[PDB]
Parts: structure tokens; C-alpha cells; sequence
RNA sequence: GGAAAACUUAAAAGAACUUUGGAAAAAGAGUGAAAAGAGCUUGAAAGAGUAAUAUGUGAACGGAUAAUUUAUAAGAAAAAU
RNA sequence: CGAGAAUAGAAACUCUUGAAGAAGUAAAUUAUCUACCCGUCUUGAAACACGGACCAAGGAGUCUAACAUGGAUGCGAAUGAGAAUAGCAGGAAAGCUAUAACAUGAAGAGAAAACGAAAAACUAUGAGAGUGUAGAAAUACAUUUAGCAAUAGUAUCUUUCAA
RNA sequence: AUAAACAUACUUUGAAUCGGCCAAGUCUGGUAAGCAGGACUGGCGAUGCGGGAUGAACCGAACGUCGAGAUAAAGUGCCAAA
RNA sequence: AAAAUGAAGACAUUUUAACGAGUAAGGAAACGAAAUGGCGUAAGGACAACAAAAGUAGUAAAGAUUUAAAGUAAUUUAGAU
């Protein structure tokens, strides 16, 4: 069982003026000019981040598996959610070794956990190995 | 001023930051002074009265 | 540099936002200003009465 | 008995924990994904409710 | 812990007084240890290198064993005859070794070794009886004690107290209310994953035994 | 008040003692992490030394501004000529070279005021989170293998302790061990800038030895083991008891340390006598316990039933919804 | 705690709460107490009415500590001794031994007679006694004792 | 739009025992379930008066108890605040419920026969309020109500704060 | 009056001989764990060069909606009686 | 003919597409609709108003001191006494201890001399606690008692020319 | 009569502001002004959206993100939905 | 906002109803039914594999460049180089 998912908005509210000036990135800020196209709201430049395009409180923060993310680190921190292996999939730090990577990749099939990084830091075995 | 406050008379006209004492010394007056009045409890001994 | 000198705009709406404060009740029943007689005879009667009230507090 | 999120595998000699059980005496089950039931057959001469 | 205050625990104040040491100090910083065989007939553990020595490499890529050519205090190396390299055109250099990846093998004593070798083995001699002085005063009051126990006791294994008395207190039932959530979340989630090991380890057991 | 016996072990033998001692009243005192909090955040400000930066720095300059009509912002201008530095900006605070934001002054308020007695109901409150075992564990400590968690051991143990390996012995019979095993283990260095001030290693907490006046020839033996500290009796305070402002700490008490606790920190009825002044508070609530009161009030049928909120059915349109 | 300051929640307001209009610029109205009689007048009227002018005569040296003259009064003369010994000597009379409240002793000078006093003989000592603490001591059985 | 006269705000009323006090948040966890359970208006003026702030739980001392219970001996006082020790004039026998007693009024009042209860005792006593004399101690005694308002005033003039040159 | 300017490597082992060139250099070759190649740790942005892809009448860029192309990406169980 | 009520009954389905790539999402292009230069002063700027060629790094409500209000905290007719200062263990700018000067407060008015607070209070409204009855599910009325906080007003008392 | 318990009464502390401009079944000075100054109210400033081709103030109507419908001002030859 | 439930679940609980424009300006922290909710930088004190080796790391840290995912957003997460 898996329910529908349903993003508001799936475009990216990017920053006024972020696509002429390059020192202007595209992080979101609110324009509190005086005389400010975009926080007056004319039509055209009406695009502004508001808590109306929150996401439905059930399928927040929930990936397109289904699932929740949580961060594991060594094979440990798997057995704090084996018993919610239905709502929870495990996710590998970025500054886990190899070695590590193929512990937690084998206790989690063990613990029925789904691994979302289990293609991750693999040895030279693609091309003739 | 504005609403309801005292009257301030604060003294800072002056050059206050030359008259600032700090007591960094505080914890080593102590080490020094008894010190000294150990070595003073000796040589005059007995009574350092 | 001429100004305008005055105007009543905008005064009714902002003295209507937290309107017109009524006087408590307490504001009609003072006392100041009555008659000399009338305050001498309330007086009168008030310390008689509770001079009267405190001997029984005392009888029992 | 076993916890109704508990459904323990067959470890190929790889590093179990003390709790883990053993290959001995684990039994792989077949994964179960259909849950509904199939129209019942009727008579041939009834009519079907749809 | 370091309680002289005259000497700084400072690691920039260490490191410049390394560059900047004389040449005098940086002779006893560039030591090197006596092997097995030297430290018996001397009962020396290290003295300061020399040139003309015979050391053996112990770390590093080529654990060769070769003749001190070179003690150069500047650097804190030495080099041996048989570790160089050949510079391209033909011609060989020596290669550096730091004094601590090597042992001395053999001895260039002249006769100065000899009086430094006498005075460093006494001096070992003088504090294994000192300090066997402190340990008999040890365990003297040790014996005095608990006349049943010897002192050897204390390096051998240990037997844990296993007697588990409790204790009612009447804030065992607050203590849950006493955490923040941050930490009360972690407490609660450490108990529920104990709980499930448990109850694995309940469901092998009873398969163990059927 | 009861207040129930507490076992005394031997540290060499691991025989419990023949004669309990009672829980000293310091181990009923409220446990207010609110105000333990505000005693530690000032204490932790105290140890700082005086920091400035140099009075005259981006000052020492003759610059001034070259006003307008020069095609040049208006801020000042370094004078002379034949550098590079002549003619660029000058002491303002976006400069490059000259002063920052408001100077810091050395004169800062470095130290911070608490009252006494704030301190001493903070200690107090912090000596009665170490007899929960649950609040212990939940600092970080391996408590799991102690037999009592107001674990005190017996004088007579720690008048013959000399060396680190009788240390040592001492922690694995009471089984504290496990505690300082795990600051071993857990050794690290520390991240960041401040390994060039020379901070480099970065340990975690261990077992506290509470001692007494007769133990002080012990606290050599325990000074070196990794993650154990020392502190007398009378010294205690919540940069020891609860350090990182997280109370629970696992202490180790001995026989006098124990014994001058009901000295030092008076009663919940006594005045202290080691700190004039002071004596134990009593929380909001006698019995922290809600349950006692709950059922009482259902034996008088004075609580109604529980309510389960009725499902509001959907509005329907009768004009077209003939049910 | 500069993370709660009020300067850490307007980081990208451009005015920082000071107004777009009327700048926050360097004064408003001068320095320190300045134009107590021109433009803050009507601060000085409502809030220090009596604030310029004279009134009473100088004292060119005032020996303060010859106004110092702490008091007590008759409701709080039993605590300086406690209620332990007030109720030892309760049925106290004359002719037996009646406590003595040397207030000197504790730091009060003179004795002010306010609220009630208990219904039990009592020597106060004292250096200054007001009217009606005498007639309040008296009228209880006690006695009023002067010092130097 | 919808032309209303004001819109939606939070009511200023606290609903919650204030700070970090683990016990205070247990008794006003104790007294929202009596309030709601057993109905009773006595639960909901303690519960109202446990989240009120420290300046408007003023104290009571014992001599105001003593005033307040001359007339009710066998009942039982209940402030919702710290009780103080009025050290001029004595302490009858009589029972007092409250957050907090001073050292020297709790020995007071248990020399004279008298108990100091708490507010997990009297729910446990008596949870709706049987016997009990509801007391709260006096708001406008604070000196700083003295200051409030304009001192140039002719009806009611405030207390100008000292400072500079006051005379 | 008054600046700017820190970092090869563990170790110079700092290429070393040949062909092209007047030379500087380049291409091989070689040292090194790795060119990190002395303008030497990493190497961002602005600015350029190359390669692949796409578009085009007096600005350019942005947004909503589709279409085309590209990429990502969803499974091994299983019917009635 | 027929409401209520009583008696009994009848619903669990097809098809197409998808690892030869479904649904969704992103990128580039095309098309329809749509879009004036940001910051600022200003009644009003896209303005023929000023600053802005471009990028990186730096860059502006801070610190000390006095007062006040307010939220959390300790104690409470007292509070503080990390006032100087003197001791303790440990070696320590940390921690602990010191019947203690003084500060603020417990009494207020008067320029000052000189003084220095009860009718053991009163009135009004007001928080709360019980019973009875009924609707009847909660709840709604009658009745007994209590009178805190707050507000207003009264006697009485201290000082002042004047409350 | 009608409405009004997220009613009512407030208390304390404090910000910003006191250059304003527009409309009109209004007025005064002026020949008059997109002029100067006022009484009452609604606005713009601080405000986007649909319409008046364009427009600070006119008309409709005031704004969380959306789907389906009835509408407002005003429109229905094409640009432009009818 | 009101009811209901409430020692720990979890998504800052459940239900119901009303509401959501905005310059200047205000809404410090903490407060179980929370007296607005959060993201980011650096340093300090703690915590981070509970059975005596207890966060990650030469089986590749920080940083840089891009590709995807989560979040209304501030931003975070992961892959590849």
C-alpha cells in the first residue's frame, strides 16, 4: 500500500533578479523594496513562497519509494529501526567507508531494510570484473 | 527621553576608558599576599603576633 | 516651504478604532464638591452606626 | 515467538549478531503479494449482479 | 598532567623550539634504540647516534642494514651507505632516515661511549632499586590491611560484583519527566530496540531448543 | 521518612559491608533542571580569560578624507605617496587594514554572579539526579553492572589504594569499569580551528570519585586513568555533577564522603551545618505522582467516563438526498 | 546572548526597525538632558514637575549620621527575641523575672508604637520612644527603660 | 472578503503551568484532568490560578490566614501561591494548602498544631473542594504600581522615579 | 608618510638521453604513490579557447500550459470449486 | 392506497496499456497566454531622478556603566554579602567555606526644628462550597453558607501651612 | 427593535508616524489652473486582481495552493471569449 | 477558538468551525496541549556501536563541479567526477 503523493508546486521559487545578475543566486529571498515588482504581486511576477503550497501532512517528507529517510552510519544504527521496516529505508552517510558500505548493505538484507544507497562506492567490479 | 524614566546622570563625559580599573590581579593578590605572610610567620618565629 | 495647516481627516475613523471610553460608574458617585450640611449629616449618621455595630462585635 | 515485523532470512556465512538466529533453523518463506480474491464462478444461466 | 610551570604545554612554542634548537640538544633529540643483543652486555635502552655506527632499519620500504656515513643535525637525518639512490643522470645520493626508524646493530665506541654507556647503566640500576623501595612500602601497607590478600592480586583477573541490591527512591517515577525531549526520545528508542533484541533472541532460543 | 538503607561494598574483597547507612537527605532534594541551568550557565563563563584586541590597531594612520569632487567615495584616504598603501581607504570598519566593528575591550564582563543559595540548591538538585539510575544512563553512562547506583565503597578499601593499578582493580570489582572503557574506546580529536589553540583531543565523561577528608593519598592513584575525575566532597559543584549542563552523572562515593552528606547539606527539616544558611527545598508536589490521585477520585464515582468524540456525519442535501 | 537580540530577526529589513521616514539618525532632541526648558518641557511637566528650581535650605556639611535613627515598632518587638522565649515568660507579673528586648543590642534606636503588642509584661530598653509606644508598653503590664 | 470587526488572534489567557518546572507541570496536568473530569469550578479556578505568572501569584502570610479562618476551624486554606511568615503576630492552629512555604512560616504553623499541605495532598483529599477557603494575596501592595501613570497628574499623580537632582 | 608577498614532495628522487628548433621550448623517455613540473597542495567566480547539442526579422532573460527529443524511473507473482 | 411497528429477502465486477519503459519529474526547443530597472527618497519612478561595467573576499545596532518594565529562578521581613578580605583541598584566574561592614527593604511626612501610624476596622458587588426538584444525556431552576482578589466609598490614626 | 462570550473592561511596556495626495449631486481666495486652502466620507499612500486600449486615485471587487460551477463591472464583426 | 484525549505514539495529538491582502512597525529564548515556527556560519561544554574497543575517515576527510531527492522557503540529503 502506498498512497498518492500529491506537490503543490514542483518548480523551484527562485530568487527575483537571479536570472540577470550573476552575484544574485538563485536561493530564495523575499524583495523588500519599496517599489518591488515581485512583492507587490503584478501579474506576471506573482511567485512567491507561501505556506498554501505546503504538502499534505501524510505524505511529507516522503520519498517517491514510499518511505522515510534515515541516516545510518554503522550497522547499529540499522537495528533502531528494524522493527519499522515498513515505514523507514536506510540511507549511508557520505563519509562511510567501502568497507563499511558492505556491512550495512548485508546486515540491512538480513533485517529485511530497504538500502537506498546500495549501488554506492562500488569496487572496479563494472567492466570485466 | 521618552515615556517615563528617571533622570540619567551618568558620569561618562570624560575620558572613562583611560579611567577603567579591571582586578585581573585579584587572584594572584591573594597567592602573594599569603605568601608573604607565611614567610613572615617564619623568621619572627614564634609569634608573628 | 508652505505646509498644509491643518486637517479633520482621518481623525473620526482613528478616535472610533478604540472607541469613545465611557466613565465607570464609580465616576458618577463622587463625593467631592457636596454640600457642607448633607456631608455633615452622612457623617453623623455613619460613625453612629458603626460605632453601634462594633459594640456587638465586642458583646459577642 | 516471532514479532509480526520479524521475518528472518538465510544469512550466506555472512557476520550475524548474537540474537540473529542461525541458517539451521531458519525456513525461507515465499513472498506473498496477492491479497484479493478472484470473482467467484456462478451458474452459467445466472446473470451476473454487474 | 604536567605541573611544572616553567615548561609550556604549548604545541607552537614546542615546534620552534625544535628549529631553533642548538647544536648541542639536537644531538640527544637524534637517538637511536640498542638491540637485543647490545642492550644485555650494556643494559643501555638508547644513546644518542653516531657516525661509523651499524643500525638496521626497521620501518620503512627497504629494512636493509647498513653503516652510519652521516649524523646531519640540521634536518634531524642521518643516512647509511646502503639506502641511496641513483639521480637519473647515473650518479647516487644518500637517502634520509629519521634516527627513530632504526636500531643500532654495532657500536663505534672510542672512549667517551664507554664512560656514557657506564654512567647510563648505573643510573638505570640506581632507579629499578628506588622504585623497588616505593613498591615494598606499597604493599606493606596493603599487607597491613587485609593480612589474608597479597598484592598480586592486582594483576590478575577480576571478579565483578554481581550482588544487584535495589534501592526505592521516590524519583524513579519522575526520571522520565526530568529529560528534555531530545534526550528523552533517544532513552525511549534505546529501551524499544533493547526490548526487540531481546525478542529475537527469545525466538532463537526457543528454536534452539525444539 | 523511611529513608531506606544504602549497602556499603568493599572496593579489594567485593564483600558488601555488615551495617547499611541510611540515603542522606540530599538525595531527596526537587530535581529542578530549570534552575540548574541557570546556575550553570553563568559558572561555565568563569573559567575565561580576558581577551582584546590591540587599542591602536587600524588606527595609525594620518588619513583623511579627500571629500567630494574627485570622482571617490568620501571615505578616508591614506596620505603621502610612493606605496601602495597611499591613496586606499582607511580606519573605517569596511576597510581592508583598518579597525573592525566596536573593538572588543579586555575590560569585558568575563565572570558571571550567582547567588549562593542558587548554587546550593542547584548542587543539591544535581546530587539527587545521580541516585536515578535512569537519568544516569541516559547521560551517556554505563551503569548496567553496578549493584546500587549510590555506589559507595568502603573506606577501609581506599586507605590502602597507591598505585593506578589498584585504581583500576578498584573500578572493575564494583564493575565501574565499563564506564571508563567507554571513554577509552571513544577517544577522538577534536574538528575545527581550535586545534591550533592547542586543544587537540576530545574525551567523553566518565565515573566521578567523591572523596573525603581521610582518602586524600587516593586521588593520586585515580588522576591518571582516562576519563575519571576526582573531587572532595565539599568542592562539589554542577561544572562537576552535571557537566555540558546534562545532570545525571555517574558518581562513586566513598565511606566519609557519604557520611558528611547529611552534615553538609543539612535535612529537608535541618538546617545545614556545612552550608550556613541553606536547607533542602520541597518540589510543588510531596509524591510527584499522578496515579494516587487519579484512582482515589474514581473510588468517590467523582470522575465522569471517558468521552470518545461523536463522528459529525457530513452535511447531505435533503432537497436531493431522500434517505 | 546575542542570538536573541532583536538584531538577529531583522538581518534583510533594510531600515532594522528604525523607519524609512524619520531615519535613525544620530540625535532626537540633543544630548543627555538638553532642552529641559525649550523642546522637552512637556517631558520635565509630566514625569520631574518639580525638577528645576530650589526648595529647602543647604546643609553646607551634612553629618548624616546624626539622622541615623533606625526604628521599631511595638508589633515587632517580641521577634528580636523570639517566640520561644515570649511564650516561656507568657504569665509573667510583677515581682518575678520579666525578658529585657535591649533593642539597642539589635540596632534599633527608637521605639515607634504601631499595631498590637501580646498581653504579656515586657521591659523595652531603647534610646528614643514615641508616644503612643509608651502608652502601648504600659497599658500591656511593661516598662520603658532609656539608654545613653 | 468578510467584513468582521477584528480577526483571529490568541486569547491572553495561559492555559499551561509557565517555565521549565517539571513539578508545576505535573499539577497542572493533575488539575486539567480534574477540571474536565469531575466538572467542578473548584478544579478550573486552580488550574486557571496555576498558570498565572509569579507577579500575579502574590503571597499570603499566616496572618492573614489567621483573619480569613476565625470563622472556619475545622476548613482548610487554599492560596495558590508562596506563604510567608508574619513574624509580629501569632499563628493559630489551622490547615494550609500551597506551592510553597517559608522555612520559618511551615514552623510556624506545624508548632501550633497546624499542617502544611500541598496541592497533590489536597486533590487527594479533597479533589472537588469540600472544606476548603479559597485565599489570594493582595495585587496593588506592589511599589511598583506606585509609578504608573503621569505624576503631573491632579486626580491620581504617579511616584516619579528617582534619579538626577530629586528633591 | 609607508605597503605587497605563506604552502611541490615523505624524500629533489627537481626530469637530462634521443629527434625537431638559432634559441626558448616541444615530442618521446624517465623519477615519483600521485606531476604534485618549480608561475609547483586544492583550484571557485568574473573573462576566454576547444568539443557536443539547440535556436534566430529592430533587445535579451522570466512564468503558466502542452507537444517533440533526451534522461530518470515502476514487477515475479499468480483463478474458481 | 396505505406512515409507524412487527415478520423475511436478494452487491461484490470487466477491458486496454507498462523494464521493448507506465504514471510522474527534470532539461532544451517550438507554440498560446503572460512579463517595464533593481535599491532609495518621495503624494507619486519604468522614468528624461540619483547609485549600479563584471566577479570573489571584507562590510554596518556592538561593549561598558545607571535606571525601569517584563517573562523564567532562589530566598522571603528579609534578600545579597564572588565588599574588600581571610581560609581549604590540589599543584587550580576554576570550585568550596567564612554570624559580616554595608546596599536595597521592613515607615511615613516636613524646608527645617521637632515628630512618627487601629475603631484587633465598616459598606457595596464579587471567587468557591453544599442540598432539593425536574428535564432527563449533558444540563436547567429553587434554596443554605462563604465571603478572597479588584474597584469605589467610609470611619480611625502619622506628619505638613496645606492630604 | 437589532446585534454582541475567541463579548466586554482593560493594565503595563514599547515601535513607527505627524512632507501627504485624490474623488465629489461640497465651500472660500482667484479670470482660471493638473492653483492655494478647508467641512463629511471613501480611497491611494500601504493594493495586487477583472474592466475603462494605456493610467496611484474611476467602476467591480480586496489576495493561502488548487478543481468544478453560477456571477460583478462591462461586453458579444475581426484583433478578443461571447 | 472550543471540546476530547494525553508519559511519549508523532507529523507540534484527535475532531469541529471560522478565518489567510499589506509599506512603516511589532511579535527575544523556555513554557504538553507549549505566550509564532524554523534554516544557516563559527567556537566552547557534553552526548554519538551499551556485553570490557563505543560517531565517520588512506576500502579516501574537508573543499570544488554537476546529477537526483526531501522541504512552502530559508536549506538539507545522497550519487558521480
Amino acid at each position: 500500500i502506498k498512497p498518492k503523493i500529491v506537490k503543490k508546486y514542483t518548480g523551484h521559487f527562485k530568487r527575483f533578479d537571479s536570472n540577470r545578475f550573476l552575484r544574485v543566486k538563485a536561493s530564495w529571498r523575499v524583495p523588500r523594496g519599496i517599489d518591488n515588482r515581485l512583492r507587490r504581486k503584478f501579474k506576471g511576477t506573482n511567485l512567491l513562497p507561501k505556506i498554501g503550497y505546503g504538502s499534505a501532512k501524510a505524505t511529507r517528507n516522503m520519498l517517491p519509494c514510499g518511505l522515510y529517510k534515515f541516516p545510518v552510519r554503522n550497522t547499529t544504527d540499522l537495528e533502531m529501526i528494524m522493527m519499522q521496516n515498513r515505514k523507514y529505508a536506510a540511507e549511508i552517510s557520505h563519509a562511510v567507508s567501502a568497507k563499511k558500505r558492505q556491512e550495512i548493505i548485508q546486515r540491512a538484507k538480513i533485517l529485511n531494510i530497504r538500502v537506498l544507497n546500495a549501488d554506492a562506492r562500488i569496487k572496479k567490479q563494472e567492466v570485466a570484473q | 527621553m521618552k515615556h517615563n524614566q528617571a533622570v540619567s546622570n551618568i558620569h561618562f563625559c570624560k575620558d572613562w576608558r583611560s579611567k577603567v580599573h579591571t582586578w585581573f590581579k585579584q587572584p594572584f593578590r591573594k597567592i602573594r599576599r599569603h605568601q608573604t605572610r607565611v614567610e613572615k610567620a617564619k623568621a619572627v618565629f614564634p609569634a608573628t603576633i | 516651504s508652505k505646509d498644509k495647516n491643518r486637517s479633520s481627516h482621518n481623525q473620526s475613523h482613528k478616535a472610533h478604532r478604540n472607541g469613545f471610553y465611557k466613565p465607570k460608574k464609580s465616576a458618577y458617585m463622587s463625593t467631592k464638591g457636596m454640600n457642607v450640611q448633607v456631608l455633615k449629616n452622612t457623617k453623623a449618621q455613619r460613625k453612629f452606626a458603626l460605632a453601634k455595630k462594633l459594640e456587638a462585635k465586642k458583646a459577642a | 515467538s516471532a514479532p509480526q515485523w520479524f521475518v528472518p532470512v538465510k544469512a550466506g556465512d555472512a557476520k550475524v549478531p548474537a540474537y540473529y538466529p542461525t541458517d539451521d533453523m531458519i525456513q525461507e518463506q515465499k513472498k506473498k503479494l496477492r491479497t484479493r480474491k478472484g470473482a467467484k464462478i456462478t451458474a452459467l444461466d445466472k446473470p451476473a449482479w454487474n | 598532567m604536567k605541573f611544572n610551570c616553567k615548561v609550556s604545554s604549548n604545541p607552537s612554542k614546542a615546534r620552534k623550539a625544535l628549529y631553533t634548537a642548538n647544536a648541542s640538544q639536537r644531538a640527544l633529540m637524534m637517538s637511536a634504540r640498542l638491540s637485543k643483543e647490545l642492550r644485555e652486555k650494556y643494559n643501555v635502552i638508547a644513546i644518542p647516534i653516531h657516525k661509523d655506527d651499524e643500525v638496521k632499519i626497521i620501518k620503512g620500504h627497504q629494512k636493509v642494514a647498513g653503516k652510519v656515513t652521516a649524523v646531519r643535525r640540521s634536518k634531524y637525518v642521518i643516512n647509511i651507505d646502503k639506502l641511496t639512490k641513483t639521480k637519473a643522470n647515473g650518479q647516487t645520493v644518500p637517502i634520509a632516515i629519521r634516527p627513530s626508524n632504526v636500531i643500532i646493530t654495532k657500536l663505534f665506541l672510542n672512549k667517551d661511549r664507554e664512560a656514557l654507556l657506564a654512567k647510563k647503566a648505573e643510573s638505570r640500576k640506581s632507579y629499578k632499586e628506588l622504585v623497588a623501595k616505593r613498591n615494598e612500602e606499597v604493599a606493606k601497607a596493603f599487607t597491613a590491611v587485609y593480612p589474608a590478600l597479597n598484592m598480586d592480586i592486582f594483576g590478575k583477573k577480576v571478579e565483578p560484583i554481581t550482588e544487584k541490591k535495589p534501592i526505592r527512591i521516590p524519583s524513579k517515577k519522575m526520571a522520565e519527566k526530568l529529560m528534555s525531549k531530545p534526550t528523552l526520545r533517544a532513552y525511549k528508542t534505546g529501551i524499544k530496540v533493547h526490548k526487540a533484541k531481546n525478542a529475537i533472541a527469545a525466538y532463537k532460543a526457543a528454536l534452539a531448543k525444539k | 521518612s523511611l529513608r531506606p538503607f544504602v549497602t556499603i561494598y568493599d572496593g579489594i574483597t567485593g564483600e558488601a559491608e555488615k551495617t547499611p547507612v541510611r540515603l542522606p537527605a540530599v538525595f531527596l532534594a526537587p530535581i529542578r533542571g530549570d534552575v540548574v541551568h541557570f546556575v550553570y550557565r553563568n559558572q561555565s563563563k568563569n573559567t575565561r580569560q580576558p581577551e582584546g584586541v590591540s587599542t591602536e590597531a587600524g588606527k595609525q594612520h594620518s588619513a583623511i578624507s579627500w571629500g567630494t569632487g574627485r570622482a571617490v567615495a568620501r571615505i578616508p584616504r591614506i596620505s603621502g605617496s610612493g606605496s601602495g598603501r597611499n591613496g586606499q581607504g582607511a580606519f573605517g570598519n569596511m576597510t581592508r587594514k583598518g579597525h573592525m566593528f566596536s573593538p572588543l575591550k579586555n575590560f569585558r564582563k568575563w565572570q558571571r554572579k550567582t547567588p549562593k543559595q542558587m548554587r546550593r540548591f542547584a548542587v543539591a538538585s544535581c546530587i539527587a539526579a545521580s541516585a536515578v539510575p535512569a537519568l544516569v544512563s541516559a547521560r551517556g553512562h554505563h551503569i548496567a553492572g553496578v549493584p546500587q547506583i549510590p555506589l559507595v565503597v568502603n573506606s577501609k578499601s581506599i586507605s590502602v589504594i597507591k598505585k593506578t593499578k589498584q585504581a583500576v582493580y578498584l573500578l572493575k570489582k564494583i564493575n565501574a569499569y565499563s564506564d571508563v572503557l567507554k571513554v577509552i574506546a571513544s577517544k577522538t580529536v577534536r574538528a575545527g580551528q581550535g586545534k591550533m589553540r592547542g586543544r587537540k583531543i576530545k574525551e567523553r565523561k566518565g565515573p566521578l570519585v567523591v572523596y573525603g577528608n581521610d582518602d586524600l593519598q587516593a586521588v593520586k592513584a585515580f588522576r591518571n586513568i582516562p576519563g575519571v575525575d576526582t573531587c572532595r566532597v565539599e568542592n562539589l559543584s554542577v561544572l562537576n555533577l552535571a557537566p555540558g549542563c546534562h545532570m545525571g552523572r555517574f558518581i562513586i562515593w566513598t565511606e566519609s564522603a557519604f557520611k558528611k552528606l547529611n552534615t553538609i547539606f543539612g535535612t529537608q527539616k535541618k538546617m545545614a551545618q556545612g552550608k550556613s544558611g541553606f536547607r533542602i527545598a520541597h518540589a510543588q508536589m510531596a509524591v510527584p505522582d499522578m496515579k494516587r490521585v487519579v484512582v482515589a477520585a474514581e473510588k468517590a464515582k467523582l470522575l465522569r467516563a471517558k468521552i470518545v468524540l461523536p463522528k459529525v456525519p457530513k452535511r447531505a442535501n435533503p432537497l436531493k438526498n431522500w434517505a | 546572548a546575542t542570538r536573541f537580540r532583536q538584531t538577529r530577526r531583522r538581518r534583510g529589513h533594510v531600515s532594522m526597525g528604525y523607519g524609512r521616514i524619520g531615519k535613525h539618525r544620530k540625535q532626537r532632541g540633543g544630548r543627555g538632558n538638553a532642552g529641559g526648558q525649550h523642546h522637552r518641557k512637556t517631558w520635565f511637566t509630566t514625569f520631574h514637575p518639580d525638577y528645576f528650581g530650589k526648595h529647602g535650605m543647604r546643609v553646607f556639611h551634612l553629618k548624616a549620621n546624626k539622622y541615623y535613627c533606625p526604628s521599631i515598632n511595638v508589633d515587632s518587638l517580641w521577634s528580636l527575641v523570639g517566640k520561644d522565649v515570649q511564650a516561656q515568660y507568657k504569665n509573667a507579673k510583677v515581682g518575678e523575672e520579666v525578658p529585657v528586648i535591649d533593642c539597642v543590642k539589635h540596632g534599633y534606636f527608637k521605639v515607634l508604637g504601631k499595631g498590637f503588642l501580646p498581653k504579656q509584661p515586657v521591659i523595652v530598653r531603647a534610646r528614643y520612644f514615641s508616644e503612643k509606644a509608651q502608652q502601648k508598653i504600659k497599658a500591656v503590664g511593661g516598662a520603658c527603660e532609656l539608654t545613653a | 472578503a468578510i467584513d468582521l470587526d477584528r480577526h483571529h488572534v490568541r486569547k491572553h489567557v495561559s492555559k499551561t503551568a509557565r517555565g521549565n518546572n517539571a513539578y508545576m507541570k505535573l499539577l497542572v496536568r493533575l488539575y486539567g484532568f480534574l477540571a474536565r473530569r469531575t466538572q467542578s469550578k473548584f478544579a478550573k479556578t486552580i488550574l486557571h490560578r496555576l498558570c498565572l505568572s509569579r507577579v500575579n501569584r502574590p503571597i499570603v502570610s499566616t496572618s492573614k490566614l489567621a483573619c480569613l479562618m476565625k470563622k472556619h476551624p475545622e476548613e482548610t486554606a487554599v492560596c495558590v501561591n508562596t506563604v510567608t511568615y508574619d513574624s509580629r503576630y501569632p499563628v493559630p492552629k489551622m490547615n494550609v494548602c500551597a506551592l510553597k512555604f517559608t522555612k520559618t512560616a511551615e514552623a510556624a504553623i506545624t508548632k501550633a498544631g497546624g499542617k502544611c499541605l500541598r496541592f497533590d495532598e489536597l486533590a487527594l483529599k479533597a479533589p472537588t473542594g469540600r472544606k476548603t477557603v479559597l485565599i489570594r494575596g493582595k495585587r496593588n501592595v506592589r511599589e511598583a504600581l506606585k509609578h504608573f501613570g503621569k505624576v503631573c497628574a491632579k486626580k491620581n499623580p504617579a511616584k516619579q522615579y528617582k534619579g538626577k537632582q530629586t528633591k
